[PDB]
This record gives C-alpha cells, sequence and structure tokens, in this order.
C-alpha cells in the first residue's frame, strides 16, 4: 500500500493509506496544517476527524509521513459550529494558531484588543482562523450595527459571527481571527479555509512578510456605495483614507 | 451587507 495526500486549496492536507474505496478512513490518517509540519493524527472516517492527536511531521519517506506525537493529551475532533453553538470546547485553543498569534491591546487608537504575530513570517502565511456561529444574511442585515462588530460573510448563504460573550478570550479562545482589526492598508487578507475541527471557515493569511510582534490587520471590506454601509468608526476612517489618496 | 468581506 502507498499513501495518498489530498490537498485543499489553502495548503492544508489529509494524508494516509486510503481504504478499498479511496476514502481517508483508518487509525493512522492525519490532517497536516499549511506549515507542512503541525498535524492532527489518528482516527478519521471518510476524511472527517474522529480523534486527532497533536503531532509533528518529522520526515516523509517514499511519500509516507513519519510523525512524532506531542506530549500531553491534546485531542481534537470535527466540531462544526451551528446557529447557536460556537464550539464544544470553547477554551481549547487551536495548536497551529497558538504558535503564530496572540491577543493584546491594539496599536490603533481606541480599537480595543488586536491580533499580533508571535514570530516573523513570509507572505502567503496562514496565521489565524475565523470560526464562529453560522447565521443568515437576513438576521444580520436586519439588525443594528452594534450587534455586527464580529460578523464575517462566509458565502452567499452564511455569515460567521462571534457574538457576546464569546468576543472575550476568557470565554472563547478556540480561534482568534475575530480579534484582527481593520486597516485600509492591511498586511493580511481573509481567505477560504477548510479546517479539520471547524469545517469550512475563513482564515487570516499574510499578503507580505510580517515581523515578530507586528499587529495583524485586514480590510473589513464593507460596501462603500450600496454613503457606506458600515459602522461609524469605519466611515470616519474611510474619510481619512480617501484624504491621503491625493 | 452588515458583515465583513462580502462579494458585492
Ligand atoms: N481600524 C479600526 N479603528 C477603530 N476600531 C476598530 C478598527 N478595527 C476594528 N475596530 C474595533 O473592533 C471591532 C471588530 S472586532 C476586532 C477586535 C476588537 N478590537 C476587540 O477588542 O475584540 C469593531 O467593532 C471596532 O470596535
Amino acid at each position: 500500500h502507498g499513501v495518498c495526500w489530498i490537498y485543499y486549496p489553502d495548503g492544508g492536507s489529509l494524508v494516509g493509506e486510503v481504504n478499498e474505496d479511496g476514502e481517508m478512513t483508518g487509525e493512522k490518517i492525519a490532517y497536516v496544517y499549511p506549515d507542512e509540519r503541525t498535524a492532527l493524527y489518528g482516527k478519521f472516517i471518510d476524511g472527517e476527524m474522529i480523534e486527532g492527536k497533536l503531532a509533528t511531521l518529522m520526515s516523509t519517506e517514499e511519500g509516507r509521513p513519519h510523525f512524532e506525537l506531542m506530549p500531553g493529551n491534546s485531542v481534537y475532533h470535527f466540531d462544526k459550529s451551528t446557529s447557536s453553538c460556537i464550539s464544544t470546547n470553547a477554551l481549547l485553543p487551536d495548536p497551529y494558531e497558538s504558535e503564530r498569534v496572540y491577543v493584546a491591546e491594539s496599536l490603533i487608537s481606541s480599537a480595543g484588543e488586536g491580533l499580533f504575530s508571535k514570530v516573523a513570517v513570509g507572505p502567503n502565511t496562514v496565521m489565524s482562523f475565523y470560526n464562529g456561529v453560522r447565521i443568515t444574511h437576513q438576521e444580520v442585515d436586519s439588525r443594528d450595527w452594534a450587534l455586527n462588530g464580529n460578523t464575517l460573510s462566509l458565502d452567499e448563504e452564511t455569515v460567521i459571527d462571534v457574538p457576546e460573550p464569546y468576543n472575550h478570550v476568557s470565554k472563547y479562545c478556540a480561534s482568534l481571527g475575530h480579534k484582527a482589526n481593520h486597516s485600509f492598508t492591511p498586511n493580511c487578507i481573509y481567505d477560504m479555509f477548510v479546517h479539520p475541527r471547524f469545517g469550512p471557515i475563513k482564515c487570516i493569511r499574510t499578503l507580505r512578510a510580517v515581523e515578530a510582534d507586528e499587529e495583524l490587520t485586514v480590510a473589513y471590506g464593507y460596501d462603500h456605495s450600496p454613503g457606506p454601509e458600515a459602522p461609524e468608526w469605519y466611515q470616519v476612517e474611510l474619510k481619512a483614507f480617501q484624504a491621503t489618496q491625493q | 451587507s452588515k458583515s465583513k468581506d462580502r462579494k458585492y
């Protein structure tokens, strides 16, 4: 038996010996994060993580990954959010994100907390995941902007939200993408991501090299000509940005 | 439209 790797567009992959039907099912299947090193290894059924133990990919021989399990008993499973449940383990952090970002006071004035890089990385690096409950565009668009600070469009049917009180890390730290502040001159973008625990979500990906302890920012991308459909702080911010443009 | 990153 040889091994198969199946990559997602975001660079993560499932890897293992497939079964009679070409399915990722068995006790020695892994999800490998985009760093091609951090992995969740163990029991999968048709590509869904049943019990993934944190591991490090130490080498690949004839295409077969050779892992070492990390100490501890960090286990993860597929746990997609619903309309009302953000996570079965809200305080269990993502182990890839934990090595790449931390939350601190923003450097942007009056912006509360922000998301910062722990280490220097290159362009095109996935830094953080934006998981949340999954609600409709109808609910979100029909309600006040004060409730919509953490809403992220996922696709034409779903918006991801991190509603109070899960916007505080003492209550929810499984993912941290909702902590990145806005910039009209950002160093990251939101990008599609298929996560073995969260399912189909978005991630924060660098668009250039970033230094250790640099604040990560993304363009929130509100509609500027539906004036702008956006919160006050952003509209005020948009004026200024437009000012600098000539 | 009251969410980030839509494809207008
Ligand atoms: N460029 C900017 N200027 C001012 N406030 C900002 C900003 N980008 C984000 N924010 C703030 O962050 C919210 C989105 S969530 C971003 C994390 C938030 N700062 C926190 O502490 O949890 C917005 O409602 C706004 O209050």
